[PDB]
């Protein structure tokens, strides 16, 4: 051991449904149970940080197979915020519903939301269910979940769903607490390990280029994925049409590689390309892993007036920049069916349409952008083509 | 390539 897979996870959920009081029970059972830095409530509600204004937190829980980054937010506002720019990690998410209320409408935009910006899993944890005596009833309170996770493309006929109480296991009621253990034999279970950057297929957004005579073109920037090993055929999405190549050397501070990896600049050297045949918003890639596409839909969040966004909303028509790992291209945007103005802070979906194509996929997150300066954030949620 | 420390760049 020492350090093992690291999984990121979360709770989503209807207001004051217990997901704080859960991430403290956690920490906690666990802490004990296994070992590790245990929190309380009062003290993992508050909201912090930022970066990528989102009011958060943040715990630290291990199991004897996992170290687990686990993050919990005060209100929907933040989960939204943090979700779409994707500054909230996460592999798997603990939907936290209480028994008592039942699903409620942010237990429905949660798993919305989820889908949209590609949490992958979804773990159910039914709570507040001390406060029911009821056998039939929270029979219901789990029927209803999973038809609605399936309501968004979530198994929720085979959803893990865990009845208990992050108050009488937080406490130290030991017979609950057990739910706390089942709930991360879960999270060991049906999560799956993250697949390293190294693992996933070769993508490099190109920043500088210039050309070689003999050879052709070599471009540079940092390999965001995959490895690219010198003689492999390669490809440059974007913009323009795909072109093939092979890629005839590596180099990088000067001295030429066998390989480029990802989390490392480097330059390629792209046989038989000319320099006028690469513009920037392109990428390198395993040739047939990605495409240029021009129109998406996508889940946008307009930054609010206190986060330095625009002072005043925007209407149809708007056509404002989406910046793509390097470059920002020209978009318009369709609206939603009776949908006039877009309000500062709203977050809505978008159908955009690119003047220029770029290489994506679902997942992608992107800034909206006016001036350089970035008013929006958002994720492709489904690429149209 | 160009670079040499951490900044864009390359050969080839
Ligand atoms: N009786 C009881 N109280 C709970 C239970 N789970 C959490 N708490 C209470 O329900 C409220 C939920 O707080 P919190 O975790 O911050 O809500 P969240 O906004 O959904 O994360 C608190 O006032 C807790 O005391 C439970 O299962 N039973
Ligand atoms: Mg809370």
């Amino acid at each position: 051991e020492r350090t093992k897979p690291h999984v990121n996870v979360g709770t989503i959920g209807h207001v004051d449904h217990g997901k704080t009081t859960l991430t403290a029970a956690i920490t906690t059972v666990l802490a004990k149970t296994y070992g590790g830095a245990a929190r309380a409530f009062d003290q993992i509600d508050n909201a912090p940080e930022e970066k990528a204004t989102i009011n958060t937190s943040h715990v630290e829980y291990d199991t004897p197979t996992r170290h687990y980054a686990h993050v919990d937010c005060p209100g929907h506002a933040d989960y939204v915020k943090n979700m779409i720019t994707g500054a909230a990690q996460m592999d798997g998410a603990i939907l936290v519903v209480a028994a008592t209320d039942g699903p409620m409408p942010q237990t429905r935009e949660h798993i919305l939301l989820g889908r949209q910006v590609g949490v992958p899993y979804i773990i159910v944890f039914l709570n507040k269910c001390d406060m029911v005596d009821d056998e039939e009833l929270l029979e219901l309170v789990e029927m209803e979940v999973r038809e609605l996770l399936s309501q968004y493309d979530f198994p929720g006929d085979d959803t893990p769903i865990v009845r208990g109480s992050a108050l009488k296991a937080l406490e130290g009621d030991a017979e609950w607490e057990a739910k706390i253990l089942e709930l991360a034999g879960f999270l060991d279970s049906y999560i799956p390990e993250p697949e390293r950057a190294i693992d996933k297929p070769f993508l490099l957004p190109i920043e500088d280029v210039f050309s070689i005579s003999g050879r052709g073109t070599v471009v540079t920037g940092r390999v965001e994925r995959g490895i690219i090993k010198v003689g492999e055929e390669v490809e440059i999405v974007g913009i323009k049409e795909t072109q093939k190549s092979t890629c005839t050397g590596v180099e990088m501070f000067r001295k030429l590689l066998d390989e480029g990896r990802a989390g490392e600049n480097v330059g390629v050297l792209l046989r038989g390309i000319k320099r006028e045949e690469i513009e920037r918003g392109q990428v390198l890639a395993k040739p047939g892993t990605i495409k240029p596409h021009t129109k998406f839909e996508s889940e946008v969040y307009i930054l609010s007036k206190d986060e330095g966004g625009r002072h005043t909303p925007f209407f149809k028509g708007y056509r404002p920049q989406f910046y793509f790992r390097t470059t920002d291209v020209t978009g318009t945007i369709e609206l939603p069916e009776g949908v006039e103005m877009v309000m500062p802070g709203d977050n809505i979906k978008m159908v955009v349409t690119l003047i220029h194509p770029i290489a994506m996929d679902d997942g992608l997150r992107f800034a909206i952008r006016e001036g350089g300066r970035t008013v929006g954030a958002g994720v492709v949620a489904k690429v149209l083509g | 390539s160009c670079n040499c420390v951490c900044g864009f760049c390359c050969s080839x």
